[PDB]
């Protein structure tokens, strides 16, 4: 009847903790500050883009398991501080009709019984499960040697050539977006770009290989994505888009002769490459 | 039961998946919900 | 999606996910019913509190996924929005009152094993299936649980969710709440007395709630997520949208040209 059970309990914060000494409340807001801090930051480590790859997954459950679980505790705890928190008000009420205050709703009302004790315990386990990721990846890339991530020299001569072909399609893109007949299927490849391609202004990094790999068929891809529905014939050779070589607004004359090479390029092309395409439409 | 020259096609053969209906394949959690409509018989 | 599991690709071909451009940043879920119409939670376009209308241009839905980190060139089909419907009667201000939304993608898709639109509840399958006790089926790629660590989102599994919720009836729904309930929304989930549990999650909205008729082995989208206070807490329940009891309005949009 008033029993219950859910003992999901995998945190590292031992139970005879919360019976220490609480931490005096001004001293307190902020540690609570520095927690969440730690879990705003060991999330990211898995949002990493780096790691969104098939071998990486029975090592990010372990971190996330890690995360979740230190976390419920914090819930629990706060789940449970609320329930003495009302009492404590109703008892507060019986003493003042003046009831010029308000009851704090569960998702106003903040932890306020926190010994230290806790505090460095759940940290010790977060800053743990996290050096303790980061060697369940170094170890899954001394086995799988295109995740290795790349130098900063050949880092950059990838991203490089993604770039280029990349910009190779904006050339594609502009080509046609003013092309009313196919105005459309150019937006959606441009946004399709842009969508593998990254938030404009911090894009994907391309560590490893496979990731180069990948971007370059998944672009190569969208491009003749572009052409299956225009029906239109991918050239075998599109020039590149240099934001200061022809800018649409910068460099309209190079702009304008940029498209006007490329729309050529599509009118003169032969229906050899759909032959080879990486994906196999049909 | 809309005309597919407003709601487009598919609705004809709406529901089934491709890759488990038309094909006789039950998915890891189907009879499950078959559980919850008759608890007896 | 709570107490969520890893789908089986190619389990809810009708799945969309209601993505964001820029900053690229997923939105909810979201249902296809043809092969121009997907169906989502009125709110994941539009609701004011939280400085949010979002428009045609702002956003793309992607059907036909699984992994909701990489693109998947050879299912993956992206596409953009014509014109977006979302219900008049549509009550923010206070309750999530009709909280539902059509969208009409700018070009027909073409359905392939794993974009496969998905039935809507029957005047009659409506009945014999929408009844408490039943339980009936949501997908999302919504917070993998509830989090004391507000402030934060990215929360989220990596390949798409699916838990099987079974509906509660009225008096429990409107009970559990301090929300004002209406027929135009029903509440699914697990009783505290029982024993499990689950349920779907911020940023999972859109999504649908399907149910199976045995009556001919197809699926139909009775509701979509709508809201709940909190996620898979303890008394309280998750709330979808009635979308048969909606079906009216839909109809009333899609069949527009005409009259
Ligand atoms: C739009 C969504 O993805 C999300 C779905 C949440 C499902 N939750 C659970 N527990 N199954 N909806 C929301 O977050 C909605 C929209 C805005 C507020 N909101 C809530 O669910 C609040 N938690 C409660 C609420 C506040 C104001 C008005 C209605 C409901
Ligand atoms: C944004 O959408 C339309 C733009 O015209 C406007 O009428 C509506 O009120 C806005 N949504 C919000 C946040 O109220
Ligand atoms: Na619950």
């Amino acid at each position: 009847m008033i029993v219950t059970k859910d003992y999901s309990k995998e945190s590292r914060v031992n139970e005879n903790s919360k019976y220490g000494t609480l931490i005096s409340d001004w001293y307190l807001k902020g540690r609570l500050t520095s927690l969440e801090s730690q879990f705003i930051n060991a999330l990211d480590i898995l949002e990493t883009y780096h790691y969104g790859e098939k071998e990486y997954k029975d090592a990010k459950d372990k971190l996330m398991t890690r995360i979740l679980g230190e976390d419920q505790y914090l819930l629990e705890r706060k789940k449970v501080q609320y329930e003495e928190y009302k009492k404590l008000y109703q008892k507060y009420k019986e003493e003042n009709p003046t009831s010029k205050l308000k009851l704090k709703t569960f998702d106003q009302y903040t932890i306020e019984d926190l010994t230290m004790r806790e505090y460095n315990e759940l940290t010790e386990s977060l800053k743990s499960a996290v050096k303790d990721f980061e060697k369940d990846v170094e170890k899954i890339e001394n086995q799988h040697h295109d995740l290795k991530p790349f130098t900063d020299e050949m880092e950059e001569k990838a991203t490089s050539r993604v770039d280029d072909l990349a910009n190779k399609a904006y050339s594609v893109y502009f080509a046609f977006v003013r092309d009313t007949q196919h105005k459309t299927e150019a937006l959606e490849l441009k946004a399709k770009v842009d969508l593998v391609l990254g938030d404009e202004d911090k894009p994907h990094r391309i560590s490893n290989e496979r990731i180069e790999k990948e971007m370059i068929k998944d672009l190569e891809s969208i491009i003749e994505d572009f052409f299956i529905e225009t029906g239109l014939n991918k050239p075998g050779n599109i020039t590149s888009y240099d934001s200061s070589k022809h800018h649409y607004k910068n460099h309209s004359e190079g702009f304008e002769a940029l498209v006007k090479e490329t729309r050529e390029a599509v009118a003169n092309a032969d229906e050899s490459w759909k032959t080879k395409t990486v994906k196999k439409y049909g | 039961f809309f005309n597919e020259k407003t709601f487009g096609a598919g609705e004809a053969d709406c529901g089934l998946r491709p890759l488990f209906e038309k094909k006789q394949v039950q998915d890891q959690t189907e009879k499950e919900l078959f559980e919850s409509y008759i608890e007896g018989r | 999606i709570v107490e969520g599991q890893d789908a089986e690709v190619g389990l809810s071909p009708w799945q969309v996910m209601l993505f964001r451009k820029s900053p690229q940043e997923l939105l909810c879920g979201a249902s296809l019913i043809s092969d121009r119409w997907v169906l989502t939670a009125a709110h994941c376009l539009l609701y004011p509190p939280w400085d949010k209308n979002f428009t045609v241009d702002d956003l793309l839905v992607r059907i036909g996924k699984h992994s909701r980190t990489r693109y998947e060139r050879k299912v993956e089909k992206i596409s953009m929005l014509d014109k977006i419907y979302i219900h008049p009667r549509y009550n923010w201000k206070e309750n999530l009152d009709r909280d539902i939304a059509l969208l009409k993608l700018k070009r027909p898709i073409e359905l392939s094993d794993y974009i496969h639109p998905v039935c809507l509840p029957d005047k009659q399958t409506a009945a014999k299936l929408l009844h408490a006790g039943f339980k009936g089926r949501v997908t999302g790629w919504g917070n993998r649980r509830e989090t004391w660590t507000t402030s934060v989102a990215e929360v989220q599994p990596s390949v798409l969710q699916v838990v099987n919720l079974p509906l509660v009836e009225r008096p429990v729904c409107k009970a559990s709440t301090r929300i004002r309930i209406t027929d135009n929304m029903f509440c699914a989930g697990y009783k505290p007395g029982e024993g499990k549990r689950g349920d779907a999650c911020e940023g999972d909205s859109g999504g649908p709630f399907v149910m199976k008729s045995p009556y001919n082995n197809r699926w139909y989208q009775m509701g979509i997520v709508s809201w709940g206070e909190g996620c898979d807490r303890d008394g309280k329940y998750g709330f979808y949208t009635h979308v048969f009891r909606l079906k009216k309005w839909i109809q009333k949009v899609i069949d527009r040209l005409g009259s």
